C-alpha cells in the first residue's frame, strides 16, 4: 500500500492548519492511523493516535493543541492542529500497520510545518 | 434441511435452531434471496457471523441482487481477468489438435452425417468417436486433460468477496493445489449498515519467555501443529534486511496463554496473536515508552498477557488486573551469605578476590534495584549478562557467582536441572514479594468482568492444575 | 435454585373480535415442551381454540394456568385438552354449609379470644346514613386480635394484605374421562404427587409408553448404593443425589446415593436418555423357588423394568434368561478371619475333626451360595450352624469370637476392612480369588438399549475415570 | 529412579531411560488418544521395536533401560526367567477375550462354556499347570 | 499423617 501526506505550509503563532494522510484500500475499515514527528537532532515521535474500535490518545507532551479524525466512509485521516506554537516545528508523517501485509512500518515523503513570528 | 414448500416462519423455527459462527449452505439463486432476507430479520447477518457459498450461487453476473450481506466468500470459475476470446481460442484448439492426432494416427476421415438425424444416423455409429483421443489434449501450458465424467483436473478457480460498494474484487488464487491469498488474516469488515456495534474482537501482544510462554515452528505434517494450541504471527526481520520480510505463521503455546483459551469460553472472546518487536520488557526513557507497556499506551492491543511484573511506575499509566500468581526477586548461587543486608554484598572491600552478579540489564529489578541503594548498581555496571541460558553456564562455569533476577522462573529453572547443583538461597526466601497478572487499556469497560471472571477459576480449583503441568519439581 | 432457562415471553391481543392472523402466525412460530398461560375465562376459550387450530395441543406439550382461570371449578367447559394443570385452595369440593360454618367459627374464635382481653364484645358501630368516624383504636385492636385463629384442623393467619399465609392447596388436573381430579397436595413448604411419572395421553384411551424413561431396579448393599432420608435443611436434599422411591399406592420420598448411582448420573448425560429409579419390594437379590423368581432378577425378568443397575455376579444360570453388559469392577469369593491355605484346605474340605471346630459366613440367598453348594456338598450340610443377620453382624461376631471364618463376596470385604476398629484382615489376599467375576448391569433381552450402553460404558472404562470414583468411594485407612 | 506413573522422570523426556514399546499395538492407540501426552507420543513414537522376546533379550543385554507392556505376560517372563523385577503396578485395567465377526451364531454357546469352565474350576488348574509352580 | 486436600481420615469421618 502507499499514503499520501499534506497540509502543510507557514503559519504564524496560535494559528491553524489541517494536515491529512490518504492512502487506496477496500478494507479501510481496519487500520491503525498514527502521527509521526521527527525534528533535527531529535528521534521520531508519536503525536496522535486512533484505534480500531473508535478511541482516541493524544500524547500528554503537546496535549489539547491538535485533534484527530477519520471517516469510515472515504480513506482520508486528517489532523487538525490548533494554537501553533515553535515548539511544533517538524515533519509530520503518516503510517499505518496489521490487517495483513508484513514489512511493518510505512512512512510518506514528508510535509513541513514551519512556525514562526 | 429447509422445506421452501412451506415458505413461513415455519422455516425460521428451524433455521434458529443453530447457534455457531461459519455457516455454510448450497441451495439456488432465488432461494438464496429469501433465506438470507430471513436471517437478517432475526439476526443472523450479524458482524460475528461468517458465510460461505459455492460457485452456482449468483456467480455468473455482474450485477448483484439485494438482501445479500456485505462481506461473502465464493469460489468461482467467473476468471474476471480472462477473455472469452482466450477461452475459444483454447477451445478451437481442443477441436483441432485432437482430431489431428487421431485422424493423422490411422489416416481417419471425419465422416459427417448426411443431415441432422432422421435415418442417415446408423452407418456412422460403427465409426470410431474422438474419445480416446478427445480426453487428452496439450500445448497453451496446461494439461486441458478431461475426465470420464467431463470436469477437468486443472481449473483456474478463484476467491471473491463482496467489497464495501457492492462490486466483487478478486483475493486470492488456487494453483497446483495451494492457497495463495493476499490477504494474512481476516479483514472482518461489517454487514449491511444500520447493525454495527463492532466492539468485539481483541488483539494480544505477548512475549517468549520462560515456561509462560513458549515458542516452536510448525510441523510440516499438515502445516499446523496439533489442537490445544494457538496460533500466533510471528514477525521476522527479514533476510539481512535486502527485502521483504515474511509473517511466518508459527503457532506457539504456554502457561499464560493457555489461562486465556479456557477464559474466553466464559467471556465469548475473539483474538488473534503477535509476537514482540523491539526490546524485551520496557523502560521509561527520554519521556517516552518501547515494549508492551509501549504497546498497550498506544492502543497497539487492548490487551497484553504474558510475563509482566506489577509496579509503581507501570500502573502509573496503565492499569492492572487481580493478580494470581506470587513472585518477587531472589539469588541463586552454586553447590555464603544472608540476603540484602548481609554485609558481604554492602562494599567488594573483602579480602576475597571480588565476585560478580548476574543482574538481567533492561529489566524489572534493575529500576526497582537503583530506587533504594545506588552504590550496588554502579557496580553491576561493569559486568552484565545476557539472556537467561547464557548466564546459568557462566555460574556453572565459574564466571560470576551471585546471580540476581525473578523468583518465579528461578524455581523452574532450579527444578528441572541436573544433580540438583543450583537452589535459591534459604528455604525459599523471597524480596519484595509482588504479583503477575494482566494489564488492560485505562478506562475500558472490560475491566470489571475480565477481573471478576478470572478470580472465579481460582476458587474452582483450577490454578493448582494446571500449575503441576507446567511447574514440575523434579528437586523437590 | 436452578439454572431455570428460559425461551422467551409473548404478549398477544386476545379480544372478542378482531383480525386473527397476526397472532395466528406468531403462535405457530414457537417450539417448547411447557407453556404457562395467565388469562380470562374468554380469553382461555379463545386462545385455547386457536391453539387446537394452529397444531399445538398434541401429547407432547403440557399446559400451567393460575386460579384466575377454569372459572366453575364444577362445570367443565368443551375444547379443553386433556392434562391442563393448575392450583387452588382446600374446601373446594366441600359444601356451602361448611364454608358458612367455618365462617362462624372463625368469628366466634375471634369473639371467644376477645371476651377475655376486655371482658364484652366489642361495641358494634353501624350507620348507613351517617357515616361517623376517624380511626378507632377499640375496632382498631378488635381487627388486631381477629388475625390470628387455630382449630378445626386448619390454619388461617392473615397478613397486613387481605389474604391468608401459611396457605393449604392441592393441585388439581383434568383426568381421562374429562372430570376434574387430585394430584398434588402441598403442606409446609413440600411438595408430593399422585404419580412418579407424568403419563401423557394419545387421541384415544390407550397411553403411549413411548421410548426412554427407561425403568431402572436396585436395593440396599454396600457403598455401592446408600440410601438417605431428605434432611429439613431445604425440605429434601441437595444435588449430587436422586431421589429414590420405596415401592410396595402411598410413598415416602428418599433419595439415594453411591457408586452405582453416580456411575448411572454420568452415563445418562451422554446418551441422553430418562429414567425413573425405584427401590425392590421383596428384596434378597435373586433366587429360584420353582421359577418364582425374586428380586431384581424377578422384576426384570417379568418385564416390569428395563434395567437392574448395583452388585451382581454374572454367571450360568443368571445368564441364561437376561442379556448383560461388560463388567467394571473385579469381584469373587474370598475369605475373612480375625487378625487355612484356600478353598482346598482339609479344614474346610474334611469336617470331622473336633478339636479345631471352625465356623464360616454363607449369608444365606447369596449368589456364592448357589456355587458352593452346588460344587461342595459336605461343606453346604456342615454349614447350617452359620451366622445369618447382615454383612453387619458377621463382622461384629468375628470380633467377638463366637465364630472362625468368614465367606463372602470380595469388593465388598476388601473394603469392609478399610476402614475398621483396629485391622481385621484376610488372607494372602488378591492371590486368594475364587471364581473371578465382575459387577455388571442387566438389560431385558434383546435390545439395542443393550448394545448401546455396553459400548458407552466400554469407552467410559477406557476413558479412565473408573479409577478416580474407585479412589474417591472405595478408599480405607488399613 | 523407577516408580508408579507419577514422576517427573517419565513426566518429561530425559536420556537417563528410554521408554518404547512394540508399533502397531494397543499402546499406541492408548497413548495418541490423549492431548496431555504429545510429548510421550512423539518420543516413543521417534523409536519402537517390532518384537515380543527380542526386546527381552535387548533390555537384558543393558542396551534398553525399560519399557511397557501387558501384566501377565510381563509378571511370567519376569518370575520364569533370571534377574528380572516388576516395576510398581497396574495402571490401567483391561481385559482378555476371544472376538468373532458381528452377527455370528456361536455367541450364546461360548458363554455359557466360560462361565461353566469358571464354575467347575479347572480353568484354574490349568493355570495351575501352566503358570504357577516354576519347580 | 493428614493430608489436606484429600487424606483418608479426613475425607471419610469417624468418631476420632
Ligand atoms: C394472636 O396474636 C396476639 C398477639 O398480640 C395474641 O393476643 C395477645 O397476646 C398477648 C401475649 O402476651 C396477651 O398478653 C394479650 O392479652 C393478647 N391480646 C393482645 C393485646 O394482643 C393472641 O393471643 C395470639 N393468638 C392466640 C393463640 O391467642
Ligand atoms: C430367602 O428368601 C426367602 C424369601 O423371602 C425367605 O423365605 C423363608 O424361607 C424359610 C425356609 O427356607 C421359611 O421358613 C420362612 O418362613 C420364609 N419366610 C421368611 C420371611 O423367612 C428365606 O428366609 C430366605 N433364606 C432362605 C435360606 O430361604
Ligand atoms: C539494553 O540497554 C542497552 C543500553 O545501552 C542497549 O544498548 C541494549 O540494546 C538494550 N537491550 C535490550 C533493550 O534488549
Ligand atoms: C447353544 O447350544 C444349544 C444346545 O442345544 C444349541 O441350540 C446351539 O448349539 C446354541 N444355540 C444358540 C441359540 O446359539
Amino acid at each position: 500500500v502507499q499514503l499520501q501526506e499534506s497540509g502543510g505550509g507557514l503559519v504564524q503563532a496560535g494559528g491553524s492548519l489541517r494536515l491529512s494522510c490518504a492512502a487506496s484500500a477496500a478494507a479501510a475499515a481496519a487500520a491503525a492511523a498514527g502521527w509521526y514527528r521527527q525534528a533535527p537532532g531529535k528521534e521520531r515521535a508519536a503525536a496522535a493516535a486512533a484505534a480500531a474500535a473508535a478511541a482516541a490518545a493524544a500524547a500528554d507532551s503537546v496535549k489539547g493543541r491538535f485533534t484527530i479524525s477519520r471517516d469510515n466512509a472515504k480513506n482520508t485521516v486528517y489532523l487538525q492542529m490548533n494554537s501553533l506554537k515553535p515548539e511544533d516545528t517538524a515533519v509530520y508523517y503518516c503510517a499505518a500497520a496489521a490487517a495483513a501485509a508484513a514489512a511493518a512500518a510505512y512512512w510518506g515523503q514528508g510535509t513541513q510545518v514551519t512556525v514562526s513570528s | 434441511t429447509l422445506d421452501t414448500s412451506f415458505e413461513d416462519a415455519k422455516t425460521q423455527v428451524q433455521l434458529k435452531k443453530i447457534h455457531s459462527s461459519v455457516i455454510l449452505l448450497y441451495s439456488s439463486k432465488d432461494e438464496a434471496v429469501l433465506i438470507l432476507s430471513e436471517a437478517r430479520s432475526l439476526g443472523l447477518t450479524g458482524y460475528d457471523f461468517f458465510w460461505i457459498v459455492p460457485s452456482l450461487v449468483s456467480g455468473n453476473t455482474e450485477l448483484i441482487p439485494k438482501e445479500f450481506p456485505s462481506g461473502l466468500i465464493s469460489v468461482s470459475y467467473d476468471d474476471w481477468d480472462y477473455s472469452l476470446e482466450a477461452r475459444v481460442r483454447d477451445g478451437i484448439g481442443i477441436l483441432t489438435t485432437a482430431a489431428s492426432s487421431m485422424l493423422e494416427k490411422f489416416s481417419y476421415i471425419p465422416e459427417a452425417k448426411a443431415s441432422c438425424y432422421g435415418q442417415m444416423e446408423r452407418p456412422e455409429v460403427p465409426m470410431h468417436t474422438l474419445h480416446p483421443f478427445m480426453v487428452n489434449v496439450t500445448w497453451d501450458g496446461k494439461d486441458l486433460s478431461f475426465t470420464e465424467e467431463g470436469y477437468q483436473v486443472h481449473p483456474r478457480l478463484v476467491v471473491i468477496v463482496l467489497n464495501k460498494d457492492r462490486e466483487w474484487e478478486k483475493v486470492g488464487k488456487w494453483e497446483n493445489h495451494t492457497l495463495s491469498l493476499r490477504h494474512a488474516v481476516w479483514p472482518r469488515y461489517k454487514s449491511f449498515s444500520d447493525s454495527e456495534p463492532d466492539d468485539n474482537h481483541l488483539s494480544i501482544v505477548t512475549l517468549e519467555e520462560a515456561p509462560f510462554v513458549i515458542v516452536e515452528d510448525i510441523d510440516p505434517l499438515t502445516e499446523t501443529c496439533v489442537r490445544n494450541t494457538v496460533p500466533c504471527r510471528k514477525f521476522v526481520k527479514i533476510n539481512n534486511s535486502t527485502n521483504e520480510g515474511m509473517n511466518v505463521k508459527k503457532c506457539c503455546k504456554g502457561f499464560s496463554i493457555d489461562i486465556l483459551k479456557k477464559l474466553s469460553r466464559t467471556v465469548k472472546f475473539t483474538y488473534d496473536l503477535y509476537l514482540v518487536t523491539n526490546g524485551k520488557h520496557g523502560k521509561k526513557v527520554n519521556n517516552v515508552w518501547n515494549g508492551m507497556i509501549g504497546e498497550v499506551v498506544y492502543q497497539r492491543a487492548v490487551m497484553a498477557v504474558g510475563s509482566l511484573t506489577i509496579n509503581e511506575e507501570r500502573s502509573e499509566v496503565v492499569d492492572f488486573s487481580v493478580p494470581f500468581v506470587e513472585t518477587g526477586i531472589s539469588v541463586m548461587v552454586s553447590r555464603q551469605v544472608t540476603g540484602l543486608s548481609d554485609k558481604k554484598f554492602q562494599r567488594p572491600h573483602d579480602y576475597s578476590p571480588p565476585f560478580r552478579f548476574g543482574t538481567v540489564p533492561n529489566g524489572s529489578t534493575e529500576r526497582n534495584i537503583r530506587n533504594n541503594y545506588p552504590y550496588m548498581h554502579q557496580y553491576m555496571t561493569k559486568f552484565n549478562q545476557k539472556g537467561v541460558e547464557d548466564a546459568l553456564v557462566s555460574l556453572k562455569t565459574g564466571k560470576l557467582d551471585a546471580f540476581i533476577y525473578d523468583a518465579a522462573v528461578l524455581n523452574y529453572k532450579a527444578g528441572r536441572d541436573e544433580g540438583c547443583k543450583l537452589v535459591t538461597i534459604g528455604s525459599g526466601y523471597i524480596f519484595a514479594t509482588t504479583g503477575y497478572g494482566i494489564a488492560l487499556q485505562k478506562g475500558s469497560p472490560w475491566k470489571r468482568q475480565i477481573d471478576l471472571a478470572l478470580l472465579q477459576f481460582v476458587g474452582d480449583g483450577e490454578m493448582e492444575e494446571l500449575e503441576t503441568l507446567w511447574l514440575t519439581g523434579i528437586c523437590h | 435454585h436452578v439454572s431455570w432457562r428460559l425461551l422467551d415471553v409473548v404478549t398477544l391481543e386476545l379480544g372478542p373480535g378482531g383480525p386473527r392472523a397476526r397472532t395466528q402466525r406468531l403462535l405457530r412460530q414457537l417450539d417448547a415442551p411447557v407453556f404457562v398461560a395467565y388469562c380470562s375465562r374468554e380469553e382461555a376459550e379463545v386462545l385455547f381454540a386457536e391453539a387446537a387450530q394452529a397444531g399445538l395441543v398434541g401429547p407432547g406439550h403440557v399446559w400451567l394456568v393460575p386460579n384466575l382461570a377454569l372459572g366453575s371449578t364444577d362445570a367443565p367447559p368443551a375444547t379443553f385438552p386433556v392434562g391442563l394443570i393448575s392450583v387452588v385452595t382446600e374446601s373446594w369440593r366441600l359444601s356451602l354449609r361448611q364454608k358458612v360454618r367455618d365462617g362462624v367459627a372463625i368469628l366466634a374464635l375471634g369473639a371467644h379470644s376477645y371476651w377475655r382481653q376486655h371482658g364484652t364484645l366489642p361495641a358494634p358501630a353501624g350507620d348507613c346514613r351517617v357515616h361517623p368516624g376517624p380511626v378507632s383504636p377499640a375496632r382498631e385492636a378488635f381487627y388486631r386480635h381477629l388475625l390470628n385463629v387455630t382449630w378445626e384442623g386448619r390454619d388461617f393467619s392473615f397478613s397486613p394484605g387481605g389474604y391468608l399465609v401459611q396457605p393449604t392447596m392441592v393441585v388439581i388436573a383434568l383426568n381421562r374421562h374429562r372430570l376434574w381430579e387430585m394430584v398434588g397436595r402441598w403442606e409446609h413448604g413440600v411438595l408430593y404427587m399422585k404419580y412418579p411419572v407424568w403419563p401423557r395421553y394419545s387421541a384415544s384411551l390407550q397411553p403411549v409408553v413411548d421410548s426412554r424413561h427407561l425403568t431402572v431396579a436396585t436395593l440396599e448393599e454396600r457403598p455401592f448404593v446408600i440410601v438417605e432420608s431428605p434432611d429439613p435443611g431445604t425440605g429434601g436434599c441437595v444435588p449430587n443425589t436422586v431421589p429414590c422411591r420405596r415401592q410396595s399406592a402411598p410413598y415416602t420420598k428418599l433419595c439415594c446415593k453411591g457408586f452405582c448411582i453416580d456411575i448411572l448420573k454420568k452415563l445418562a448425560r451422554v446418551v441422553k436418555f430418562s429414567y425413573d429409579l425405584y427401590l425392590v419390594t421383596n428384596g434378597k437379590h435373586g433366587k429360584r423357588v420353582r421359577g418364582v423368581w425374586n428380586g431384581m432378577i424377578g422384576e426384570v425378568y417379568y418385564k416390569r423394568a428395563d434395567m437392574a443397575i448395583g452388585s451382581l455376579t454374572i454367571n450360568e444360570e443368571r445368564s441364561e434368561i437376561v442379556d448383560f453388559s461388560v463388567p467394571f469392577v473385579e469381584t469373587g469369593i474370598s475369605v475373612m478371619v480375625a487378625r487355612v491355605s484356600g478353598l482346598s484346605d482339609k479344614k474346610f474340605q474334611r469336617p470331622q475333626d473336633q478339636y479345631p471346630p471352625f465356623r464360616f459366613g454363607t449369608v444365606p440367598n447369596g449368589s456364592t451360595e448357589r456355587n458352593i453348594r452346588s460344587n461342595y456338598r459336605d461343606m453346604h450340610t456342615h454349614m447350617v450352624k452359620f451366622n445369618q443377620r447382615s454383612v453387619e453382624d458377621a463382622l461384629t461376631s468375628l470380633k467377638m469370637g463366637k465364630l472362625d471364618a468368614f465367606i463372602y463376596d470380595a469388593a465388598v470385604l476388601n473394603y469392609m476392612a478399610g476402614k475398621d476398629e483396629g485391622c481385621k484382615l484376610v488372607t494372602i489376599g488378591s492371590g486368594k480369588v475364587f471364581a473371578t467375576t465382575g459387577y455388571g448391569i442387566a438389560m431385558q433381552k434383546d435390545s439395542h438399549w443393550k448394545r448401546a450402553i455396553d459400548l458407552a460404558l466400554l469407552q467410559f472404562l477406557g476413558d479412565g475415570e473408573t479409577q478416580k470414583l474407585e479412589t474417591v468411594w472405595l478408599s480405607g485407612i488399613c | 529412579r523407577i516408580t508408579g506413573i507419577n514422576d517427573p522422570r517419565l513426566r518429561n523426556p530425559s536420556d537417563k531411560f528410554i521408554y518404547a514399546t512394540v508399533k502397531q499395538s494397543s499402546v499406541d492407540i492408548y497413548f495418541r488418544r490423549q492431548v496431555e501426552l504429545s510429548t510421550m507420543y512423539r518420543h516413543m513414537e521417534k523409536h519402537n521395536y517390532e518384537s515380543a522376546a527380542e526386546a527381552i533379550q535387548a533390555v537384558r543385554d543393558n542396551k534398553l533401560h525399560a519399557f511397557i507392556w501387558d501384566s501377565a505376560v510381563l509378571e511370567f517372563e519376569a518370575s520364569q526367567k533370571c534377574d528380572l523385577v516388576t516395576t510398581g503396578e497396574l495402571f490401567f485395567r483391561s481385559g482378555f477375550g476371544i472376538g468373532m465377526r458381528k452377527d455370528s451364531p456361536w455367541k450364546q454357546n461360548v458363554s455359557l462354556s466360560i462361565l461353566k469352565s469358571h464354575e467347575n474350576g479347572f480353568m484354574e488348574d490349568l493355570d495351575k499347570t501352566w503358570v504357577r509352580y516354576q519347580e
